């Protein structure tokens, strides 16, 4: 998944 | 013609077709990404770069060049350094420094 930093 | 469009679609579709373009080909899923946009304040992906170019938005080729750069720039403030976005980002704008940069005309923008 992409989450952010 | 508009003097850099053919330039710009070679380009364009060329981004599309790389091996690192799947994860910017369309624009970020709120859904799936329910923060992004709280962050990323100019989204930008190749989809809504080609609707840009076939609405006559990219007269001047710094607007492309522009786009091209808020889809690799965003997805490296959005995205830890050490993801595979991060890579996916550094490899397509290598790709497309090269592309822009090998057409003389365009080369000063690089």
């Amino acid at each position: 998944a992409k989450r952010h930093r | 013609r508009g003097p850099h469009d053919a330039a710009i679609q070679n380009i364009l579709t060329e981004l599309q077709n790389h091996a690192a373009a799947w994860p910017f080909l369309q624009p970020v899923n709120k859904e799936e990404v329910p923060d992004y946009y709280d962050f990323i304040k100019e989204p930008m992906d190749l989809s809504t770069m080609e609707i840009k170019l076939e609405s006559n938005k990219y007269q001047k080729m710094e607007d492309f060049i522009y786009d091209a750069r808020l889809v690799f720039n965003n997805c490296r403030m959005y995205n830890g350094e050490n993801t595979s976005y991060y890579k996916y980002a550094n490899r397509l704008e290598k790709f497309f420094n090269n592309k822009v940069k090998e057409i003389p005309e365009y080369s000063h923008l690089i």
